[PDB]
């Protein structure tokens, strides 16, 4: 009932108040492999799966969900998660992917593991595309958790209209935070299908990178036990 | 369930 | 670019005339390698209406050729997907592949890995459904795919797709809706596309399986259509 | 060469 109550504000405050920490990477930069920057990268999204998680559970609205629910809604919007955020972190560097702040990656070094420089190249575009849209920290938390909630929810139950309920109230955010920058009414709905399409990418860079990791595990740096848990849910 | 469990505590 | 100089209703009836035609099966219950080939047969025909309509697509002959082949490349399943969705909408629990050739779940369960992209389908097609989703709409939606889908992989081509957005919100403002109500249907709508990108990269995988598998031989059009996502 | 760009211009 409580995310239903939220105002647009308070909608904003809440997702930046509930904002995960940067990690750092175990990398050292007096050692340049394809498997340790493999390993590098997925030591770093398993520390990060954890702060996601609790996360989540900031999200409004997300708790009022049943818990097969919760799992199934992180278990399939993770890695799409993980990567607009990383696109984030990376919107003030071009050319290269901020993995973390002591993890600067460009084109060459992301061939490094193969397979990657696909995936790589795609992040590099989505990291330019919200820097030509100068997209608002404000703006980035709602996609966030549009995509927690969206991704999973088109796989009795009354849940689902409820999931729907909260998607328009962060569309309603959204909007409300473009008439503030002084946007037309055009330009917010503009705006607003320029943010979303992006979606559509980031969900299919996931598609791309949970197969390449899947076939990472069949290859040789071993994951983490979460992190194959997750992997074996999209497979 | 890794998952199952970090999503209770 | 004469796509930008539309208004919002010459924008709906170009996209409504450049509409494919819907085709027919050839025409037993079914094999697993007998459905396979009816619907890669089927998908092969449609794939010739699709590029004609995408020439069809206001801005789309404005790109080059190079361009064009990015986004017919990287779109083709979620254009075939989201059309077989939108056929199915007044068919609940059902799949309407052809006039002729209309399947369910139990019939998806024929072929390995299909009912899950099955399930996926007919989740989508429902969800259409229910938001009563207009054949204007439906169009729009449709190029949104064709021009959006590879983008990222330029400027004329958001200015086209800010030019769909302006047509959408036209269609919900003659419906009726509220400008609240507006922009929640615009994002419920774009939203789905995330499922529909979703499902097509499943079904590649399958398609692709099928392809070593190699129960039927699939037309030399539909392989290149797969090898450019590989 | 490729199929699509024959269907593309004709
Ligand atoms: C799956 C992936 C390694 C993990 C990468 C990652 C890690 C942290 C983060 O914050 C974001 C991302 C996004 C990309 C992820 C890589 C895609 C390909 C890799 N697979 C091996
Ligand atoms: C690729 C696919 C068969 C073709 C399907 C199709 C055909 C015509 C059409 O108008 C729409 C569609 C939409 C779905 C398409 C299917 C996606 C999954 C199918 N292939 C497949 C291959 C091996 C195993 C399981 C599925």
């Amino acid at each position: 009932s409580l995310a239903l109550s939220l105002t647009a504000d308070q909608m904003v405050s809440a997702l930046l108040d509930a904002e995960p920490p940067i990690l750092y990477s175990e990398y050292d930069p007096t050692r340049p492999s394809e498997a340790s920057m493999m390993g590098l990268l997925t030591n770093l999204a398993d520390r990060e799966l954890v702060h996601m998680i609790n996360w989540a559970k900031r999200v409004p609205g997300f708790v009022d969900l049943t818990l097969h629910d919760q799992v199934h809604l992180l278990e399939c919007a993770w890695l799409e998660i993980l990567m607009i955020g990383l696109v984030w972190r990376s919107m003030e560097h071009p050319g290269k992917l901020l993995f973390a702040p002591n993890l600067l990656l460009d084109r060459n070094q992301g061939k490094c593991v193969e397979g990657m420089v696909e995936i790589f190249d795609m992040l590099l575009a989505t990291s330019s595309r919200f820097r030509m849209m100068n997209l608002q920290g404000e703006e980035f938390v709602c996609l966030k958790s549009i995509i927690l909630l969206n991704s999973g929810v088109y796989t009795s139950l009354e849940e689902k209209d409820h999931i729907h309920r909260v998607l328009d109230k962060i569309t309603d955010t959204l909007i409300h935070l473009m008439a503030k920058a002084g946007l037309t009414l055009q330009q917010q709905h503009q705006r607003l299908a320029q943010l979303l399409l992006i979606l559509s990418h980031i969900r299919h860079m996931s598609n791309k990178g949970m197969e390449h990791l899947y076939s990472m595990k069949c290859k040789v740096v071993p994951l983490s036990d979460l992190l194959l848990e997750m992997l074996d849910a999209h497979r | 369930k890794i998952l199952h469990r970090l999503l209770q505590d």
